[PDB]
């Protein structure tokens, strides 16, 4: 009775050890591939600054050693002008100006003397101009180097965080693999998982509705200005803007092939397929190598940039009228919430957040609060 | 005898254009050129300030024309008429008395 | 009849000093006249000639010059043929130039 009792104590103190050891290293997961994603977006966005400021940088190295070569020989020339005028006496015995002079030969003497005092003059100005473009260039490039500098010791400061935080991952992911989960409470947590994913969607809707509600209406105005416009007997053409406003929230459409691939590989997971037991993939899984660019697939705006269990890094984007698409196991989110996106645009990069097997993107097509299958907008 | 210095940048057409244009312009007798090549071998021969210009890139002298007036358009009035006449034809750079 | 030369830029004091004393020793020369790289400098940078070019120069352009004075005696035409030719021999002379006359 005594040691039956000690080990049911024991037994149950073991497993919310186990839950809570598993609890914690899943919150250490959570972190580290935020701290990849924020890491990885910076590192990209600051890659891309550094190209175009080596680029000038190179330019102007170019530029600087071209009026360099400039500089020597203007300098060199006028030196041999200098010593040929001293070797004439020019300084002292000018003499020769004087004695030597006629009445209309000593008139052009006189004119050429004109022409020769201007050539002088123009040598010189010629020098100190080359002088001011080379000290001007020179300080423009000091100012573009020490701008490269601040960007390569960002460049610096980000590689550590991401360094650090994939070091740290590789060793939460080992403690994770230890904690075998066995067949009831992984299907437990994969239906918390879509549970805690749906709440932080209709949690970024709700915070989206206001913003979502005047878009559509300023875009029906747009729709209906041109109903006074046929009906009418008119046309009226919408601004590039009116038309990005009704590209963003006029929905999905009818599922007609008509969507950007939001990443191309082997479709490794259908929609209805079999996820574990009785429970199906509500998305699709499609393989990439890892940091492969993530396209939106139509015109919206990101509603959603955040881990969630299971899922790992999402992103999901708003098209109006409830149609959302949704983008997982990302290695980075490389746009924030409220931003808006173009069909084809970047918007995260491929990885195996949330504690993947291998890298892949997750995509799912929600209509009306319900994941549906994705497939029948791919085409393009 | 009022000397003219024609713009640096005519060529040996433009130059014998020139040459041509002033041969009978009113009270003008002669007029003597001399090349942008023979005016700088002049300033080296008898200037005493030998290569001066020779040390320079580009040749700084003009080709250039001296207006012998005619004996009827000697006088003060007559050479400043004459004078004037010259700036009509553009491409002249300076006139001196 | 002074014949003035121009020393090869390169030459240090004492390499100077040196074609100045075979110039002296040289027959019908009675003085030599010397002007240091750094003097003829000091004394070019008085003229109003080139105005602002010096400033803009960091290396001296002139020559060191030495003006050879020959004897009443060697003044005349064949005298100062001669003394140019064994001038123009002396290691360290760039130019030799005859009086203008």
């Amino acid at each position: 009775l005594k040691s039956i009792q000690a080990d049911i104590a024991a037994k149950e103190r073991a497993v919310r050890q186990k839950q809570q050891q598993r609890a914690s290293l899943l919150a250490q997961l959570k972190k580290q591939e935020e701290a990849i994603s924020e890491a990885t977006r910076k590192l990209r966005e600051t890659q891309n600054t550094l190209n175009q400021l080596n680029k000038q940088i190179d330019e102007m190295n170019a530029s600087i050693a071209k009026l360099e070569q400039q500089k020597a020989a203007q300098e060199r020339s006028l030196a041999a002008q200098l010593d040929a005028a001293f070797r004439q006496g020019e300084h002292t015995g000018i003499q020769l100006i004087l004695s030597g002079e006629e009445s209309q030969r000593g008139q052009r003497l006189q004119a050429y003397f004109g022409y020769l005092n201007q050539a002088r003059q123009e040598t010189i100005a010629q020098l100190k101009q080359t002088r001011e473009e080379v000290a001007m260039q020179r300080a423009e490039l000091e100012e573009k180097q020490s701008e490269q500098q601040t960007l390569l010791y960002e460049q610096r400061a980000q590689q550590a965080k991401l360094t650090q935080a994939l070091n740290e991952r590789k060793k939460t992911l080992a403690g994770l693999e230890s904690s075998i989960q066995q067949g009831q409470q992984q299907l437990s947590e994969l239906r918390a998982n879509e549970s805690r994913l749906r709440n932080s969607i209709a949690r970024a809707e709700a915070a989206a509705k206001a913003r979502a509600e005047r878009e559509a209406r300023e875009a029906q105005a747009v729709r209906d200005r041109q109903k006074e416009a046929t009906r009418k007997g008119t046309t009226y053409k919408p601004t590039e803007s009116e038309k990005s406003l009704m590209s963003r929230t006029g929905g999905l459409g009818a599922p007609r092939g008509q969507a950007f691939w939001p990443v191309r590989g082997p479709t490794l997971h259908r929609y209805g397929e079999q996820l574990q037991g009785e429970l199906r993939w509500k998305g699709m899984v499609i393989g990439a190598s890892e940091g492969t660019e993530v396209k939106a697939i139509a015109d919206g705006r990101v509603i959603l940039a955040d881990w969630l269990q299971g899922y790992g890094l999402v992103v999901v984007v708003e098209h109006g009228k409830g149609d959302m698409s949704l983008y997982g196991y990302n290695q980075s989110a490389l746009v924030s919430v409220g931003s808006q996106v173009r069909a084809g645009q970047p918007i995260a990069l491929v990885g195996s957040s949330g504690g993947q097997g291998r890298p892949s993107l997750y995509f799912e097509i929600r209509r009306q609060g319900q994941a549906v299958n994705p497939q029948p907008w791919l085409g393009r | 005898q009022i000397t003219v210095y024609l713009q640096k940048t005519l060529d040996d057409d433009a130059a014998a254009g020139v040459v041509a244009q002033l041969q009978a312009e009113q009270g003008v007798e002669k007029v003597n050129y001399l090349s942008r090549e023979d005016a700088l071998g002049e300033f080296r021969n008898w200037s005493g300030f030998g290569g001066a210009l020779d040390m320079l890139e580009e040749n700084p002298l003009p080709a250039v024309a001296v207006v012998i007036p005619k004996l009827d358009f000697q006088g003060t009035e007559s050479l400043n008429t004459l004078r004037d006449r010259i700036t009509q034809i553009n491409g002249i750079d300076e006139v001196r008395m």
